[PDB]
């Protein structure tokens, strides 16, 4: 009587014996990432910026972030085996990525050190899958810091948290429950993971579906930028900024076909693999879209304030793709960046509004180089790359002066979770109670006041830790005060 | 549609 | 099966028969002391949550072992049986009486005995049939919701539609949007204004009628029982169909047969079988308990009354409209024919036994059986539907397989060692095996209802990965049990056992459990005869029991597939792992006393008990840093101290006029003893409950303190701060506190009355559950003026604090509600479980024709009376929260019975 | 690898 | 049922259900195959055939030399069959061969699906004449109706 | 090549059956086992696990009821290359394969 | 029946071909039996034909 029962479709965990076992674990790593560094996860913090008002259609889903309903945002989200969403979700998927990249990095170091690879080329590649896993850990921890550590500018906080990062765990350890690393602890782990990888990863990108040296240079320049290290951000930018060219569009139809194509956008540095049958998801929060036969109708739960619509020149290719005047019928704009990739339609004819997970496009690299060059007094190269990015978009900028950078960035990065961070760093408070709503939508997009004001240095621009992580871990210092 | 106003999850099922 | 030392309740046939729901454990709510049954959904298809003597564990199931004619069967398979074939149910609620059962005998065992034949001269044939209707059982929630233009004003004055808008501007705009939207559909473009009025500010749409209906229940059966020399037969076929009262479709119908057969073959052998099966179709409303715009009982409270799902004949349209909508929104009946569903379960249950009696005293009994269930289910998305996203349709076919083996063979040697010592010794072996399996296939792209074979789908970006899920477990057990009897007054029972489960690793799956017990006939030793006391017996037991009801594969450290591209597979870490995971070890001491007064026409049994759960299987939650959700561990401990007593007697036996009552009560204090990682408390996020060592599973919130009459703001009590109690308008999570309200209600009980006036008889069965509390998640929406201003609200928001309206208790408009005590409702209730008036035809009406011998007729009601303070539909329809409930139904039934 | 040669069918 | 002397009413019914569940693999990593990738095909079958066939039969005698037997009856035969099957391919491990774990793209397939039903309605009669227990005649008429024809 | 593609294979069967009854009632019950393995080495088999219960009872001078109940768990597999010409299989194989 | 089945040509639209020829008058096969028999028992019902 053997009462052993073991589950079908599962195998037991083991150390890496073969190169083919290692390569398979690296793929499972990138699979997770695709459902983690995912636009669906960054929409919450995009909706918390100064750009959105809720419509009459919302059902208290986007209202907590747009109207700063702190009483709901405190323990917002889910991360159980039925739903993974929100703040709780954002936190949970990245820790799994960090946990699961930890077990990949450690078990590749183990295999290399026991010479289980059978020749020098297997050996040489695992030293390279290793750098990739190092970048993944750097991304995982920094995304967790992006939302769960304070910017230096915050005023009143819970005592202790002003200098704390997130719980740093460098080993695959499910049972680990420790305290928060300090800010400099977390950030030195992030930058060193990245630096060690730029040493090993080859100069020129090998696959847009995997971590490349071009990618890490870009991700580091992003991370430097939010750290205020403008000189260092500009140095990693220039190392990637010219390797990816801008979309050659004559009108906004030539623009939209190229931009919306995961496959043909020459600006995409690093994306996750997606097909119509695997790795494609619908991202219809910003736009409210749904199919109707051969068509698409839109019922958004949130739409930009007029000042966002007024940001875009009328001939800006983005003003019909990133935002699109498709509210009511032709009456107002919604944020439409994540609308679709047609290549993922089950049927050519019928849209399903599915997209893929993109991780970095050279546009941001242009804006990281432009802002930093302005900060470091390098006007020529700040003006070069900003005139280029905007002219290729059909709306070249008159002057180059940070004010213009703040606008241009805001236009180009709409929908990607970037405005909330930018208003913290540019020291802009939330004027949502005072922005004009779009006139065309009178009666559908009305003003709703904040449930709590958001002035410069307000603590809730930084999220509280999930209530799971707090209740099970007395060694956790929370961010928000009493 | 659906209104996640907020569900207190049924932590006693 | 049960023993002289155990707490044992026995429920009779009549408590079981002809009940208009397929959930037979509902029929026991308030019949057994200490057994707390509760059905949280009126969905025909739902099965109750029984708990004997408290909640047994904070992570394992507390479900009793359910047993039918010797072998474990699931409630789901019990539901496919005809309960008019049950002779009796026996609840075994202490360590001595549950000593020969395993798996989870820590939760009590429910033993159902099906009828075996009565050895009469002519056999008794008997035919039962009844018809009846289900309704909703409480309407009060919508007594005080705003009317159509009552909320129109509310919305406009709150600024929801615009800054500078009048009611009529909005009224013009909404029906403007309904005519242009309807005006794009051939099937609607010129029915709006003729037969369709989707928006109508002059009539209030009956949203209760929109989403709920009266529904019927039908039952019948024939039963041939008879007998002869050594053989006994009971055969029956029968039919049941209970339709769902929610208009969202759900139903449970079964076509059943049963044959129970037992025969003495010779003075050395007795063989027997009891065989049963069913063809069964069940379907369930899968939207209840979630919040979807205009569905469920939430829909009937939340849909603005200016929205008409009806047409011009008062019948339910194909579609209603809501302002802003991209698409007309399908009503519930038109959704169903557009999203069809069927499922057939074939259920087979074969059961044999052999009883060799080779010498005086010895009984070799081998018993074995199968429990086969193949279920085959279909799902469609009807194509060419003009209110769907695409004209293209899909189809999903699944097939399910559950096979359950169980062998359980025994040797029983009873003898006598002199004239005052009776010993009965018995040991046995038992192997339980379960192997289950689910397969599912789906295609899409169909463009014809008549061309929808799965093989006819589009092939390309339209293809699907199949569905496939497997599951197996096994239990190996050796057990023993001895019964020593001194004189005819003193009884000792001893038992030891070993259980081994597939659900634990090889080095940790065995576990030993024991039990001792004694019954002492104080009457028949120390009171040879008394003129008023008839029965006085003292019971007492200690024992240990296992609980293994967890989830098959929760120990392995597993990897699964998680492909990143299409040309090579990928592997991700799947589970954390607990190499040490093993049995949960429960221990129960029971002190009993059973007494009979007058001429055992007035009986009672009181029992005191201490149920201790150590090595408790907690699915300990993990910090999200871990990259996991949970991991089972034998961690923590719990206590359930309590008493249960029951009594029954007759109040006026008058030779032709008997009056009978019976009552039963349990109280059970729960105390957690140990948590995990030395932690003293763990609040379970977004649930409003908390585990804290000193106390039981309690609720955990901020104390809501009303509003500031000077500002209109909400105020909450700050725990620990006082004056010479402190309020604040600044809400924070650190404002929350343990509340002296426990989640599982400590008091479970019921009573039942009965009189019989020569053939005419009335029985009433009551059941109560006090100390119950629930969060009315529904009121989070119906009562807030800070958000969801689409939704209908309670008319109390017409009172909202403003500068001109003070001296009100409803807060200013503009602030969202928090999950505090203002939603902790007292879900305690008395309920009238059934009223049955029956009239058995006179005996002499059948004195000339030797074909029919008797008849009975009856009127009956399930769930008419519900005394409770709860401001929601059903106070049973929830545990810790109540969201969008399918309320239990109220039934009216007429029935007839014939005997030949 | 089948040898059709000739399949006089049944 | 036997209500009065001579006649015999017999009612009979039954089902004949067959649920059959079938599994098939093409084992991965075997070096004498075309690919190292594995395949798996699961099918499920269902045959339910019910039939009711109830009779009324009258036997009587009009003399010591004339035995008569009359019987007529009804019969409905139904058959409902059904076959469902799904398959995946691309597996790279003995232990990871759930259908739901296959490759998805050019490796996906259409399911297998087939249904078939038939039905029979019929009324029959049969008589028996017996004279002096040496001469015996039997006569019968019946009508059959099959779903297999228009 | 005969030994390559054909084997000696086993057939196994067993059965117990309780018959009796007495009055107006009669029972015939049986459980049983059968397993026939196919002699072609190309795998093929028919095994069944059987049960049956037959029952008849006179209830009264007008009514007699009865059932016969039968079921089985069965596993069949068949040599599907036979009756076709494939290089190294079947009796064609055993005759045509160069020795 | 004289029937159509699906025969898709691409992946974005349904296709339809003629499936079965048809016989609206198809009906029962009508068989007929004339049978002349004889049974005989010989000796002391120890020989039958
Ligand atoms: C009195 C009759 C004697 C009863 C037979 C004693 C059976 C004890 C065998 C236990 C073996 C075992 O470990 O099975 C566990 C295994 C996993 O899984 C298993 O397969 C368990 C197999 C159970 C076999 C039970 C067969 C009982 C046969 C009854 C005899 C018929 C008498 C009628 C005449
Ligand atoms: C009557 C006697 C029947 C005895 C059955 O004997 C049973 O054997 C099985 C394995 O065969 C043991 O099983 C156990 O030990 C075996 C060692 O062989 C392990 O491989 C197995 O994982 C574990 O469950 C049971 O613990 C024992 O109870
Ligand atoms: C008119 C008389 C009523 C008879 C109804 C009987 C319905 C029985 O259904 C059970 C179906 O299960 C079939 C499996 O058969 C098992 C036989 O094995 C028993 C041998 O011991
Ligand atoms: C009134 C008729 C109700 C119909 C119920 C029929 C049950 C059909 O189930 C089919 C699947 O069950 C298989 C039975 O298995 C046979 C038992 O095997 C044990 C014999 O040794
Ligand atoms: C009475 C009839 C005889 C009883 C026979 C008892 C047989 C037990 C044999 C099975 C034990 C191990 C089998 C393999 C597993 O484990």
């Amino acid at each position: 009587c053997e009462l052993d029962r073991d589950p079908e479709g599962k195998d037991f965990q083991q150390p890496y014996t073969s190169f083919v076992q290692t390569k398979q674990n690296r793929d499972g790593l990138y699979a997770l990432l695709r459902n983690t560094e995912n636009p669906r996860m960054h929409f919450y913090q995009e909706l918390q910026s100064d750009m959105y008002c809720t419509t009459i259609t919302d059902g208290n889903s986007l209202a907590p972030f747009v109207n700063w309903d702190l009483g709901i945002l405190n323990d917002h989200g889910r991360a159980d085996e039925d739903e993974v969403s929100g703040i709780a979700g954002y936190y949970f998927v990245y820790n799994r990525l960090n946990q699961q990249a930890n077990a990949f990095v450690n078990n590749t170091e183990a295999a290399l050190q026991n010479q289980v690879y059978k020749n020098s080329t297997e050996i040489a590649n695992a030293k390279s899958f290793l750098a990739e896993g190092k970048v993944l850990q750097a991304l995982a921890i920094w995304r967790l810091m992006d939302r769960f550590s304070f910017h230096e500018s915050v005023t009143e906080v819970n005592s202790g948290a002003k200098d704390l990062g997130v719980i740093l765990l460098k080993e695959y350890n499910p049972g680990y429950i420790g305290p928060r690393a300090t800010k400099a602890q977390c950030y030195d782990y992030i930058l060193s993971r990245l630096s060690e990888a730029i040493e090993v990863l080859p100069e020129n990108r090998e696959s847009v579906l995997y971590v490349s040296r071009d990618y890490a240079y870009a991700l580091r320049a992003r991370i430097y930028l939010a750290l205020g290290e403008y000189g260092k951000a500009a140095a990693d930018a220039k190392m990637v900024v010219d390797k990816y060219p801008l979309i050659g569009a004559a009108d906004a139809s030539e623009f939209e076909n190229i931009y919306r194509s995961d496959a043909n956008n020459p600006e995409i540095i690093f994306r996750g693999f997606a097909s119509a049958t695997l790795g494609s998801f619908t991202a219809t929060t910003l736009n409210g879209a749904a199919p109707a036969g051969k068509d698409i109708k839109y019922n958004p739960s949130a739409v930009p304030f007029q000042w966002v619509v007024d940001l875009y020149e009328n001939e800006d290719f983005r003003k019909s793709v990133y935002i699109a005047k498709v509210v009511k019928k032709d009456k107002g704009y919604l944020v439409n960046k994540f609308l679709e990739d047609k290549a993922y339609r089950d049927v050519q004819d019928k849209p399903n509004l599915k997209v893929g997970a993109r991780y970095f496009s050279v546009a941001e690299v242009y804006l990281i180089l432009v802002e930093s060059a302005l900060q470091t007094g390098d006007t020529p190269t700040a003006e070069k790359y900003l005139k280029a990015l905007s002219k290729a978009r059909g709306a070249e900028v008159s002057v180059v002066n940070m004010e213009a950078l703040q606008a241009e960035r805001t236009r180009e990065l709409i929908g990607e979770g970037s405005r909330l961070r930018d208003m913290v760093r540019w020291s802009i408070p939330n004027n949502h109670d005072a922005f004009e709503t779009q006139p065309g939508l009178e009666g559908f997009a009305n003003t709703t006041p904040l449930k709590a004001q958001a002035p410069v240095g307000f603590y809730a621009y930084t999220w509280e830790f999930p209530q799971r992580d707090r209740q099970t871990n007395p060694q956790l210092i929370k961010n928000w005060p009493i | 549609a659906s209104t996640t106003g907020a569900n207190s999850q049924r932590g006693s099922g | 099966l049960s023993t002289v030392s155990g707490s044992v309740a026995k429920v009779s046939s009549e408590k079981l028969a002809e009940k208009p729901v397929a959930n037979i454990m509902d029929a026991l709510q308030g019949q057994v002391a200490g057994m707390q049954v509760m059905t949280t959904s009126g969905d025909p298809t739902a099965v109750a949550s029984v708990e004997i003597h408290g909640t047994g564990s904070l992570g394992a199931s507390s479900a009793p072992l359910y047993i039918v004619d010797g072998m474990q069967t699931s409630l789901d398979v019990v539901a496919t049986m005809n309960p008019n074939d049950f002779e009796s149910m026996s609840v075994l609620k202490d360590a001595s009486a549950t000593s020969i059962y395993g798996a989870r005998a820590a939760n009590g065992v429910v033993f159902i005995q099906t009828k075996k034949g009565k050895m009469s001269e002519r056999g008794r044939i008997t035919f039962n049939a009844s018809y009846g209707i289900s309704q909703i059982l409480n309407t009060k929630p919508l007594d005080n919701m705003m009317t159509g233009d009552e909320l129109l004003d509310f919305q406009v004055k709150a600024g929801f539609w615009g800054n500078n808008q009048t009611v009529q501007k909005v009224k013009d705009m909404i029906l403007a949007g309904a005519e242009d939207l309807y005006g794009n559909y051939d099937s609607l473009k010129d029915e709006y204004g003729k037969t369709l009025f989707p928006v109508d500010f002059n009539h209030d749409a009956d949203w209760l009628k929109a989403l709920f209906k009266t529904a019927p229940t039908s039952q019948g059966d024939i039963s041939f029982s008879g007998g002869s020399q050594g053989t006994s037969y009971y055969a029956s076929i029968g039919y049941f169909d209970q339709e769902g009262m929610a208009r969202e479709p759900a139903n449970f119908k079964r076509y059943s047969g049963r044959l129970n057969f037992e025969s003495r073959i010779n003075e050395w052998l007795k063989v027997g079988a009891n065989l049963s099966g069913a063809i069964a179709n069940r379907r369930s409303a899968d939207y209840f308990g979630k919040y979807y715009m205009g569905s469920g009982t939430f829909g009937v409270l939340t849909m603005p009354r200016y929205y008409n799902p009806f047409d011009v004949n008062g019948d339910l349209a194909d579609v209603y409209y809501m302002y802003g909508a991209t698409r007309p929104s399908m009503t519930e009946p038109y959704f169903a024919k557009m999203r069809p569903f069927s499922s057939e379960s074939h259920q087979a249950n074969v059961n044999g036994f052999a009883q060799i009696t080779p010498i005086k005293g010895l009984t070799l009994k081998a018993q074995a059986g199968v429990d086969i269930t193949n279920t085959r289910t279909s799902s469609k998305r009807m194509p060419n539907n003009p209110y769907d996203s695409t004209p293209l349709g899909e189809r999903r076919e699944r097939a399910y397989r559950d096979v359950s083996k169980s062998f359980t063979n025994t040797a029983e040697y009873k003898f006598s060692i002199d004239e005052k010592h009776d010993l009965t010794a018995l040991m046995g072996h038992e192997y339980i095996e379960y192997e289950g399996d689910v397969i599912g296939a789906s295609s899409k792209g169909f463009e014809s209802d008549k061309l929808m074979l799965l093989s006819q789908g589009k092939t390309g970006n339209s293809l699907s990965l199949p569905e496939h899920r497997v599951a197996e477990y096994a239990y190996l057990s050796f057990f023993s049990r001895f019964n020593y009897g001194f004189d005819k007054w003193m009884y000792i029972d001893f038992s030891v056992r070993n259980d081994q489960s597939s659900r634990f690793g090889s080095n940790n799956r065995s576990a030993w459990f024991y039990s001792v017990g004694g019954m002492f006939d104080i009457y028949n030793k120390f009171i040879q005869e008394s003129n008023w006391l008839s029965d006085l017996r003292l019971k007492m037991s200690y024992g240990t029991t296992g609980n293994s009801e967890i989830g098959n594969y929760n120990h392995q450290a597993l990897v699964t597939v998680n492909n990143y591209t299409e040309d090579a597979m990928g592997l991700s870490i799947s589970t954390a792992g607990n190499p040490d995971l093993s049995w949960e070890k429960q221990s129960q001491f029971n002190f009993g006393l059973a007494a009979g007064a007058f001429n055992n026409r007035l009986s009672a049994e009181v029992d005191f008990y201490v149920r201790t759960t150590n090595d408790m299987l907690i699915d300990v939650p993990m910090p999200y840093i871990s990259g996991f959700f949970s991991q089972y561990q034998n961690v923590g401990s719990m206590k359930n101290t309590g008493v249960d007593l029951s009594l029954k007697g007759t109040i006026y036996q008058n030779k032709d006029w008997n009056v009978y009552a019976s009552a039963n009560f349990n109280y059970n204090r729960q105390e957690i003893t140990k948590l995990f990682f030395g932690l003293n408390k763990y609040m379970l996020p977004n649930t409003g409950t908390i585990w804290e060592i000193g106390y039981p599973n309690s609720f955990y919130m901020a104390e809501y303190a009303g509003i500031d009459k000077k500002t209109g703001k909400q105020l909450w009590y700050v725990p620990g701060q006082v004056d010479a109690k402190v309020t604040t308008s600044q809400y924070s999570a650190d404002l929350e506190t343990r509340i002296d309200k426990s989640v599982t209600p400590p008091i479970t009980g019921g009573f039942s009355l009965g009189a019989s006036w020569k053939g005419l008889s009335l029985d009433a069965d009551f059941a109560y559950i006090v100390g119950k509390w629930m969060i009315n998640n529904d009121r989070y929406f119906t009562e807030n003026g800070g958000g969801l201003m689409q939704l209908n609200k309670d008319k109390m928001l017409l009172n909202a604090w403003t500068e001109d309206n003070k001296e009100t208790d409803v807060p200013k408009l503009g602030q969202s509600p928090q999950f505090d005590t203002h939603l902790l409702e007292n879900a305690s209730f008395l309920r009238l479980k059934n009223l049955k008036l029956t009239y058995v035809l006179p005996n002499s009406l059948f004195a000339g024709q030797n074909v029919i011998g008797g008849a009975r007729v009856y009127l009956m009601a399930r769930n008419l009376l519900t005394v409770t303070k709860y401001k929601g539909f059903d106070p049973e329809a929830g545990g810790n929260v109540g969201k969008n409930q399918y309320p239990n139904s109220k039934q009216y039934v007429a029935g007839i019975q014939l005997s030949f | 690898a089948s040898t059709t040669g000739a399949n006089s069918q049944r």
